[PDB]
Parts: structure tokens; C-alpha cells; sequence
């Protein structure tokens, strides 16, 4: 079933407004007009005329209109008979704020809830969620922050408080989204119906996804839709319950039984997703993949002034099952212009750590250039002989005049001036970090996902 | 037709399927078995032994259940002793049993043990696992899952996950087995639970692996 | 081998200092007055008369008082020159910035350094170093940063652009230091006649070592050493070369040969030592271990709003082998006062999502205040019906009226509020962090600790 | 003394000890071996066997043949001593053949060892951190997937018991089909033994116990091999 409409409404009603503001449908309400709306919206409500400056009206099938979307917003016992007004007037889609489902045990409420929904051929999103948001629409349906930085990120959260804070925090990590879709319960849709929009959406270029658990009987779908996405657009999750002690705690919370933590993984696997094991990983790979292209390649370049850093990147890099290789002739030699000769050339290419600003350019415009170079990773350790900036410039300028599209990460280490450098880069859409590690992490996360695509392809190849 | 043998279970009531039904079946999906016949005598059984090939072994097969089980009869001649000491056996050690017979198996060589197995998980369905015979399943718990149908990259890689995986590549007083042959019934066992609902669980175990082709020897179908 | 003049001298000189600003050994002066040394300082230069409004002196033999200390920064073919005029004037402890040693193959002229000064009684640091910081002398003899923030945390690092990088990470990370010392070549001075002074130092609380490698004959001593400190003191360590192709990669940038893996692995787990795999993992245990005492039982209690965070929290803990265990009856009931009844008191204690700010500091006060309870771990997901800073200003408050002292980290979840929060808490030296994973991954460090002392004493136990 | 052993060999430019030799040696640190004896005739050979009982092992005990087992110097599972004549006339008689001026220092007879848990224990020197004892499953389990555990000699017990539990075969020693849990004490005391060798002998190199059997009660050490320097 198509949700083109969902995402894309030409008429919403938040049903659960109020004259109080603090109430959470009046949130919503707010975020609708504040993010910009460009299409109708009609506040819902009892006794109100009217809300926000707008016409309010007592039902939704009040309303001389066609609504495609509903945010209900009402407690529990009154619920259901929001669903067959929304039901009776045509509405598509019920995006049911409300608590007190399956999580708390009334599973029965639940199962009713959908099926007069279906009854009406309207679909259920949650219900117990903060509601989506839609940058494409300047669509805002939630009651978290008012805005969120534009970009091509699709995230996708099961948990309410850590989802709506999570949506926050994207702000702070400089990550563009797309889109937040909170799905609660699951009653109705779910992961795969959203990525099989996802999957035709030209604006989602990346799917991120909080994961407890999903329907019995639907991991297969969920195989083959994921599967094919991840050949196009790369699916991160973050697996709440990789454990069995998380896996019960997260079934608690979520009011359903644990599904078994070695069958998720190899389903992860058949799917090529990459399974994230905390938000910062997520977060730090989401970042990388979002901004740049897959490494056509393993001629994987670190660039480091002193071994300190290159040594750790390695490391890192090998636990991720890369291993550098000694660099191309062309490129050393190109080096070897400016570089002492005492300097390491083994890759990671040290450049000593007394290096001047405008070697980090060079070095990064010479390692673009050679065609033998499939990737980046570039390391800064501050000294009084540089400043921050000037790198994070310099390599900037570098990745202008190479002309091309080549997937680089950078790691920045130093005092309050390197954390400048590193917020400038990513404000850019470079991926930068704070550490080697997570520089290389990200990096890692490239070519984990090109890994993983490959492992499709082979698996769907044709007998 | 194969189907005929879940079907003629699901009326009597059984939940599984006897050793040699079991065998049939696997094998009618292009599953490599020991060769099997049931006994429904001493004298259909010697001559069912002088039918598949020497050395054989006797077991028992009944849908009821110890010290029932045997070891290289030689001789047509020799058979007769063995039979009788098991339906010997099993009276004086338990009393009750409708006995279908007693199983004519075939001699399998040693060699590198597998496991085999089907499971339905309730959200991915059918699921095919894999794993290195004796301690390295039983003991250590080093299987791999795969859910089904498996692709030949599903298969390969499946292989390649577990700990135990070099047991195949060859080691001390061991030349390495045939991991094609593996990855074909690894596909087939994926197969087999995707097309038969009515099969809730299958253990291939032990599976042995050969330099050329594998052999599996029991087979345990659970049915729903 | 006695350090306490090296740290604590009542005259330095630095060799090498010019009436050019830019040259690294005025660097160094000017960092020795900028933060405030209060004993003498003698630069030594060929022809100058005053450097830095100081009298200097052609050498170091010719100032009229006894030089506890002289930083020597001379190309390698002047260093032999200075060492002899050093021990002619009797100087104790020759640090050597000087590069072009053991690193580059030049191992005969490294081991000549060495020799000549121990002829005079005389102990070298280095060579190829950035120099060192005592902050309870208020000297930093380095050419880094010229501070630092105050506290406990020694750092020892055996690489030069990392080490001296990581030293102005420490204040954007808001860690506390007592030391500051670049170990470099360790021609002869090492981590072991380190720790035995900081054994004895009252101003230092937590040792973390970058380490490459350590000489051949000299890890048994280690052990011993390393182990009797991390009785009262912890250790963690960030080794370069946790793996094969790592540990080579180390050994080149070292100019040395590299020991084995798995040896390494098991001395550190001998000597009662946290191993970091990654700058981030060392800095945000460091952080923990420098403001918390470690627990005294198992009886871990885990705060948090809404299930999400405390999931992922479970499945961190457990993954460094700590399980949550159901919270004492005292403490569900005191907190059943103003918690919703359908709320999980499983461990993690979910307060759900929508609790007020309030919430948090009854249910961190009743933690804390129970007796039954050791460590509390407290996470936090912004919304819209919370103030990151009102949060974090509850958590303070209940510390400070919980009037004792037991360990506690903070995770909190959101946009730029909560990383102002988060600021705040690590600014009263309460370990917050911005991931619920990272935050239980602090904790974690404090029982691994624990059980990292616990190993040790049982191991010297007398049979 | 013991040393003894160490010195004699050192004199003669050898660069390890002969198999009854590395018995004698770790016997005399308390460490369980499968009993020995060293023969010089063909009548000292059966009042031996007579001695340890039957069954029996013999071998060839000569510095100069590497490996005994395909020369042709060694006869498995003899019971009686009527095999043990026919075996020790056999192994002379392919030991001149295949090697005619071999220095047979004696035959070595063997006691039989039951069958249990094979183990490894190991002692090498370490260049930062000297001593280390190396332990691990014996089989495929250290020669192909490399699951061993180190710890730097002295040994405490904690060491010793950890670094059991660390290997990811330790199951095998906690019992499974067919197979009785192991006397873990056993192996912890012979674990602190072999660092103690490690420590006090400098001119041992390397030492290698292995196969060691582990019983329900006590373990044996059934191969010894000491290399020096
Ligand atoms: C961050 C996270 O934790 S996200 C987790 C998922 N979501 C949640 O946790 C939500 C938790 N809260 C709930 O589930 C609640 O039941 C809510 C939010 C749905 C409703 O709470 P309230 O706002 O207090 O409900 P309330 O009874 O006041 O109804 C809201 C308004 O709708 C009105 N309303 C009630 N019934 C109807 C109806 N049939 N048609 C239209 N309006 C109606 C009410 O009159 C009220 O407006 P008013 O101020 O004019 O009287
Ligand atoms: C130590 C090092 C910085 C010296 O380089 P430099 O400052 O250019 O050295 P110079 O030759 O200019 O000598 C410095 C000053 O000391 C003076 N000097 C030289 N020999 C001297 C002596 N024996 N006694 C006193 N002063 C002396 C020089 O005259 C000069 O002073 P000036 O400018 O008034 O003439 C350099 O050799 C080096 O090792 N650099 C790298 C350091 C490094 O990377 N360390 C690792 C941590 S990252």
C-alpha cells in the first residue's frame, strides 16, 4: 500500500488540540505551523473554534475537506471513536499518538484499533509514538524539537523517549535528515512498509533504524525489502536486545515476546545491513555514509603527521577487518616533494608531526588526484606548529580542486580549536571526528556497507 | 508423492516421521543418505542385508521409544543371531511397543561429523543451521543460522562463520572434505522447510563429510 | 631513583633557548613562566645576556646555584656537548627534546647519551620527547599547550604528536591533570621508574600511559611495580600494536622490535590494568575512575526515562560482563511515591518518558541515600516536558545531599541544551557524557577496576 | 641434583634433554609423569615392566635418532614379558640397520596411561617479560585454532585458575559426553610448577608438556620435552 500520501498530505487534522499549549496536541499542532506546513491543517476539539488562528472543528468528518492524514492525540477510551469518525470521513492514514496498547498489556485494545481501521481501509501508524516528521513537506507532526537539519537521512525509531531525543541529537552531529517516523507498537505498519517507501523516496539517501523487535511471521518480507534496498541505499540498525539480558528488557518495554539474537544477525547479514552496537557508531557511520560514495577500491590511504595516530587508525581499521597496503610509486614520489626522507611511507603516510598547514593540502590534493587511491583518511594531531583551521581548510581545498568524488573521513585531535576544525568540516558535510578511532570507524563503515551490498548482489545472483 | 509419507503420519497420529521414512524423504530432495531398509523379519531383513551390501547394522524401529542397536553382521548367515537378541533385548529391558521392525542400515566410513538442522523462528520462518558434529554443537554451542531459502552465497558463508570451520580444510590425520557437497544440502534443507508447513523441526545428525560428497546417517523430522 | 627533584625541582635550565620566539626551546621557556614556576629558571644560549627578562648563561656550569633539572633543546650533534657540561655542574635529571636518536637508526649515538650521563649520576628523559608538566609545581616544560586543568590524572605518553595533542584534549574533555610526561625513545628513564613515583605522589589519583612497547628484560619489573600501584591507584593503558599489523606499524614509528599480543594482554591483566582500545574509551574511563571511588558491591542501580536508554545500557554492561540485579524492595517503594504504578522496576528503573525534572532528583536522592544500593547510573532523554539543566542541577543537589560519596555516571540524550548540561556536569567533576552506551561504558570502567584490584590481591595472597 | 641433568648435557654441546632425562627433571618439581625406567639390558628390561606393570611402552633412548617412532625403535602395548623380549630384540635389531653407530644410551620402558583430557603446558622466554607459561587443550585445539592462554611466571594461584578459564575450550574440563570433570587442582599446581622451572633454570629455553592427560583425580605428564641453551 502506497504512503505517498502519508509523507506528502495535502490536508492533516491533529485531533486533541487544546486552548492549554502545554497539552501534547497542541504541541504537535505548533510544530506543524512552525516547521512551515504548506498544506491545510485542521485542528479537532470538542468545544474549540478555533486554535492557533485556525478554524477548529468538533470531528473530523465536520471538516469540507479531504483529509489523508489524522494525528490523534486523545486518551485511550477515546480512541476508537475517533477512528470511525476519521474512518466515516475518508481519512488514509491514523497516526495514533496515544499510550496504553500492547505495551501495558491491553493487547485487545490494540488488535480492535487496527482492525476498524482496516474496516474503513485506513492504515495505522503506532500507535504509541511521538508522531513523523517529513522535511521534503516541511511536515513536522511531532511534539520533539521544532526543527531539524535537512539532508537525506531517513531515521526510524521503535523507542519514544530515546527516538525523540535522538532527533535532538542530530542537530549536534550535524546530521541532514530527511525524515523521523516514530512507529511505537507496530500494530499496523512497520519497518518494512516504511522502507519500501524509503526505497523510492529520491529525497532518503541513507535509512537509519532503532530495532526491538519485529512482527512474527514478517522477518521474511522484511529479508527481501531491506535486501533490496541496501543494493541502492545503505540500512544502518541499532539493535536493542543484542543480548539475551537487553533482548528481555527490551521485550518488557515493548510488551512482546524476544525474538532469538543470533537469527536477527544473520538476518542483518542476508540483508547487508549494518548493525550498529550504540548511537555513536550509528550516528558516526550514518554521518560517512550520507556524504559520501562507496570506496570503488581497498587503495585505502591514511595520512597522519607522527605514528601515534596512524597506529591507532590501523588497529581500528584492522578490527574492522581492513588492512592497509603499501602506497602507489606516483603518490610517494609526489609526496616526496616536501616530506623529509627520514618520513614513513609504509601507509599510514606519516608526514612528521612538526608538518606545516599547508602540507595537510598538499598531501590530501596529491592522494585525490592519483588514480590509484580509492579513499582517505586524514589525521590531525594539534601543535603549536599548525592551526586547526588552516588543515581543516586546507582540506577542504583540497577535496574542491581534486574534482572529484572520492569517500574521505577526517580525525582532528587537540584542544578547544581542534573541536572549531572538526565542527567547520562537518558543517560541510566532511565526516570529521575528535579521534583517530572514530575517523577510521567511519571509514570502516564505507566499506562495511560496500561488503555488505556485494553479499547481496552474490546472493541474488541468478542461477 | 514423497508428501505421502507426512500424510500417512498426520493420519496415524504420529508427530514424526521413523527413522527410515526420514531418510526417504531427505533423499527424495537430492540429500546424499546411508542406504536403509526396514526389516519386517529376521528373513526379510538377512536377505534385505544380502540386498543393500555388507557389513550392516541393526537398530530398532517403532513408533513407540536402551540397547537396541548392533554392529557388523558379516555374514547371511551370521545376521540371524543379532535380530533376535534385540526383539531378545527389548522385552526383558522394556515391554510395550507396536514394532514397524527393525532397521537394515549401511555401513557409513569415518570421517568429519556435521550438523544439519531446520528450526521456524516465529518472525523469519524457516531457518537452516549449521555446525561441526560432537563437542563443537553439543558442548561449545559454534553453529551458524541462515534463514531460509538459502542462496549458494548464504551457504558458502554459513560455512565459513563458525569457529570449527577449519576442521574442513584439512588437519592432522584428516585430508580436507567437500564443501560443495555441503553447501548443495544446506540449500536443499532450506528447501525442504520453506515447501512442507507440516515440518515444525529436522536434525540431520551426524552428517559425515567425505573428500567427495557427504552421507547423512540419522535423520530426525518433527512434524505439526 | 628517586624523581621527586624531577617533578619538583628548585632550578631548571633550558638549554637551547634563542632570541628567536619561534625556535622550539624558547617555546619551552615560555611555557615554564606563563604557568607560573615559582623556582629559578636559567636559559642557556652561546651569546645571549637576557632571554625572557632572565639572566642567561653561555652553559649550564657557569650559573651560580645548584641545577636540579636542564631541558635540552640542541640538535642531536650538540646534546653529547651539553650532557658533559650538565654533569660537570651536577645536574640530576637531563631532559632531551632532542630528535635524531634511536628512531631514525641512530641507536649507537642514543645508547652514548646514556651512558655519559649515568658516568655523571645523572638521569635522562627521552630522547625525541615534547617534555613534561607537574601541575602541583606549577611547571610545564613542554612545547604544548600552556595549561592545563588541575586534578589527579597523570599521563604518560610514549608518542610525541599524540601525546602532546591528547594533553589539549584533556581540557575540552574537562579532565583534571597532575602530569603531563612524554617518555619518548626511553633510553633509560621508563613507565616503571614513572609509576614508582606516582606511587608515592598524594597528587595523583589515576595513571593512563600511551604505550608502544616496553624494553626487553624490563616487563617483569613492570608487572610488579604496575600491579602493587593499581592496588590504590588505576591504571589504564592505551596500547599501540593490539594487533599484528599494528604492533608492526609501532614498532617502525619506535625504531624497535615488537613483543608479542597476547603476552602483553595477559601482563596487563597481572597487573590489575584496564586496556583501552581507543582514546575516547581511555578519556571517558579516566574521567570516571579521577571523580569516583570505586564500588563497594555489586548492587549497580540504572535510572532512566523511557525504556530506550535503558536498554541500550543493559546490553553495555553486559557486554563487559556486569548484569543488573532486581533493586531492593526500600528503594521501588520509596520511589512508588510519585512513580506511575504501571512503571518497570526491573534494573533499569524506568521513571517513563514524561516525568518532570523533579523526578529525577527524588529518584537519584532515594539511589544514592539507600543503603543496599553502591553505584547509580543515571540516563536521561531530552523532551519537551524536562530541562536538560534543571536535570542535571536535580542530579547535583541530590549528590551533595545524599552527604556521601558514592560512584555515579551520568548519560544524557538531546540537542544543544543537553550538551550545555552535560558540559555543566563534567564541570563539577560529575562523569556525564552524551550516549546512554558511553555513560555505562564509564561504569563499567569503575567495576572493571574493582575487579582488576581484586585479581591482583588475591594474587599475592600468602599461601 | 637435578641440575645435574642440565650440566651433563651442557658438557656434551647437547641442546636439549633425552626424554627419561626431561621426566627425571619436572618429577623432581612435583610434577606427575607416567612412570619410567631406564633399561640397559634385555633382563633389566622385563624386572621393570614387572615393575611399573603391564602393559608396557619401550623406545630407544639414543641422542642421535630425532624420532623414534618410524626409525623403528619403539614397540606399543606389550603385555607380557615374552612381548617385551620379542619387542626389545626388535628395536635393537632395526636401530642398527637404520642407524649403525647411534650411542643406545638404553631402552626406556613406559608405563601405559589411560586415556583422559590431553593437555598442553608450556614454558617460553619472553624477550620483555621473560618466563611465561603457556597453557592450552591438546589436539586440534592449540595445533589448529591456536586457543592457548599466557601468564608471566611466578605463577599465583589466581593466575593459574584464570588462565585456565580464559581458553575457550575450557568446557572440555568441566565435563561432557563421555567424559567425567577433570581434577582442575591438578593442572593449577603443575601450571605454578612449570613457571618455577621457568624462573629458577636460566638455561632452559623452552619446555613443552605435552601430552599431559587430565583424570577426574590428579593429571600425568606423559611427554616431556626441555630444550636448552
Ligand atoms: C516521549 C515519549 O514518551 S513518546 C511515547 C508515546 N506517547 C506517549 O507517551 C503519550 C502519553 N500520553 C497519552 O497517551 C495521553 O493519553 C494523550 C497524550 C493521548 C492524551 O493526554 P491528554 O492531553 O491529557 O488528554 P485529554 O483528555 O486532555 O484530551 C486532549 C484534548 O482532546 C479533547 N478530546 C477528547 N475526546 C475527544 C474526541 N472524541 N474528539 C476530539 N477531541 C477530543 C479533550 O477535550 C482535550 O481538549 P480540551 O483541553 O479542550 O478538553
Ligand atoms: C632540538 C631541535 C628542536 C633543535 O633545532 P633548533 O631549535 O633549530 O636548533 P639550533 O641549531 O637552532 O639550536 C637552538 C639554539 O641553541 C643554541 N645552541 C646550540 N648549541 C648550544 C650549546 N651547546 N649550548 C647552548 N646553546 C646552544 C643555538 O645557537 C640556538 O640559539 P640561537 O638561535 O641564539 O643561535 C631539533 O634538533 C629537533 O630535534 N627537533 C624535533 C623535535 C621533536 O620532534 N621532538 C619530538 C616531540 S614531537
Amino acid at each position: 500500500n502506497d504512503l505517498e500520501r502519508l509523507f506528502n498530505p495535502s490536508a492533516i487534522a491533529v485531533v486533541g488540540a487544546s486552548k492549554d499549549p502545554s497539552k501534547i496536541g497542541s504541541q504537535i499542532l505548533r510544530n506543524l505551523l512552525s516547521y512551515g506546513f504548506k498544506g491545510k491543517v485542521y485542528p479537532i476539539n470538542p468545544t474549540a473554534d478555533e486554535l492557533m488562528g485556525l478554524k477548529c472543528y468538533p470531528k473530523v468528518s465536520d471538516v469540507p475537506d479531504k483529509v489523508d492524514v489524522a494525528v490523534i492525540s486523545v486518551p485511550s477510551d477515546k480512541v476508537l471513536g475517533v477512528i470511525d469518525d476519521c474512518g466515516k470521513a475518508g481519512v488514509k492514514f491514523a497516526v495514533v499518538i496515544t499510550s496504553g496498547f500492547k505495551e501495558v498489556g491491553n493487547e485487545e485494545l490494540e488488535e480492535e484499533l487496527v482492525r476498524r481501521a482496516h474496516s474503513y481501509g485506513m492504515r495505522v501508524l503506532g500507535p504509541n509514538i511521538f508522531g513523523y516528521l517529513y522535511a521534503p513537506a516541511r511536515l513536522n507532526a511531532t511534539f520533539g524539537p521544532k526543527d531539524v537539519l535537512s539532508g537525506n537521512v531517513a531515521f526510524i525509531s521503535q523507542s519514544g523517549a530515546l527516538g525523540i531525543a535522538l532527533m535532538g541529537y542530530t542537530v549536534v552531529e550535524n546530521i541532514g535528515i530527511s525524515s523521523i517516523v516514530s512507529v511505537g507498537n507496530k500494530a499496523d505498519l512497520d519497518d518494512v512498509d516504511l522502507l519500501d517507501f524509503f526505497d523510492k523516496d529520491p529525497n532518503t539517501g541513507v535509512i537509519m533504524i532503532y530495532l526491538e523487535g519485529i512482527a512474527p511471521g514478517r522477518g521474511r518480507m522484511f529479508i527481501d525489502v531491506a535486501s533490496r534496498v541496501s543494493l541502492r541505499k545503505p540500512i544502518i540498525v541499532i539493535k536493542a536486545g543484542r543480548t539475551e539480558v537487553g533482548a528481555r528488557a527490551a521485550a518488557s518495554h515493548t510488551g512482546s515476546i524476544a525474538g532469538s539474537v543470533a537469527i536477527y544477525e544473520s538476518a542483518f547479514k542476508q540483508s547487508g545491513i549494518l548493525m550498529a552496537k550504540s548511537v555513536e557508531d550509528a550516528f558516526d557511520w550514518t554521518k560517512a555514509l550520507s556524504w559520501n560514495p562507496i570506496p570503488e577500491g581497498e587503495r585505502l590511504i591514511v595520512l597522519t603527521n607522527g605514528g601515534g595516530a596512524g597506529v591507532q587508525s590501523t588497529d581500528t581499521f584492522a578490527d574492522n577487518g581492513i588492512y592497509l597496503s603499501k602506497p602507489p610509486e606516483s603518490l610517494i614520489q609526489e609526496i616526496k616533494k616536501f616530506v623529509p626522507p627520514f618520513a614513513s611511507f609504509a601507509n599510514p603516510i606519516d608526514i612528521t608531526g612538526m608538518a606545516p598547514d599547508d602540507w595537510y593540502y598538499m598531501g590530501t590534493l596529491a592522494a585525490l588526484k592519483n588514480p590509484d587511491v580509492d579513499a582517505l583518511t586524514v589525521l590531525y594531531c594539534q601543535t603549536a606548529v599548525t592551526t586547526p583551521i588552516g588543515v581543516a581548510k586546507g582540506i577542504v581545498d583540497a577535496i574542491k580542486e581534486a574534482g572529484n568524488s572520492k569517500p574521505v573521513t577526517v580525525g582532528m585531535v587537540g584542544g578547544p580549536e581542534v573541536a572549531e576544525a572538526v565542527s567547520f568540516l562537518n558543517k560541510q558535510r566532511i565526516a570529521a571526528y575528535p579521534t583517530p578511532e572514530r575517523a577510521s570507524s567511519a571509514m570502516s563503515a564505507l566499506y562495511a556497507y560496500a561488503r555488505a551490498r556485494s553479499y547481496v548482489m552474490k546472493s541474488l545472483a541468478v542461477r | 508423492s514423497s508428501r505421502d509419507l507426512l500424510l500417512k503420519a498426520k493420519e496415524n497420529g504420529r508427530k514424526s516421521l521413523l527413522e527410515h521414512e526420514a531418510k526417504y524423504f531427505i533423499s527424495s530432495y537430492g540429500i546424499p543418505v546411508t542406504n536403509i531398509r526396514l526389516a519386517k523379519s529376521e528373513e526379510e531383513a538377512v536377505n534385505f542385508s544380502r540386498e543393500i551390501g555388507f557389513p550392516v547394522v541393526l537398530k530398532i524401529v517403532s513408533p513407540q521409544v536402551v540397547g537396541g542397536v548392533k554392529v557388523n553382521l558379516r555374514s547371511e548367515e551370521e545376521v540371524r543371531k543379532a535380530y533376535r537378541e534385540i526383539i531378545e533385548n527389548v522385552k526383558r529391558n522394556v515391554p510395550n511397543a507396536e514394532i514397524e521392525g527393525i532397521l537394515v542400515q549401511e555401513f557409513a566410513p569415518p570421517g568429519v561429523e556435521l550438523i544439519i538442522g531446520l528450526l521456524r523462528d516465529p518472525q523469519f520462518g524457516p531457518t537452516v543451521m549449521f555446525g561441526l558434529g560432537g563437542v563443537f554443537v553439543e558442548l561449545f554451542r559454534d553453529v551458524s543460522f541462515r534463514v531460509a531459502p538459502l542462496s549458494e552465497q548464504d551457504a558458502e558463508s554459513m560455512i565459513k562463520e563458525v569457529k570449527a570451520y577449519k576442521l574442513l580444510t584439512g588437519f592432522r590425520g584428516m585430508e580436507p572434505v567437500d564443501i560443495e557437497a555441503i553447501k548443495d544440502a544446506l540449500i536443499r534443507a532450506g528447501r525442504i522447510g520453506v515447501e512442507n508447513e507440516e515440518i515444525a523441526e529436522m536434525d540431520l545428525n551426524p552428517v559425515i563429510a567425505y573428500p567427495k560428497g557427504i552421507k547423512v546417517v540419522d535423520a530426525r523430522i518433527i512434524l505439526r
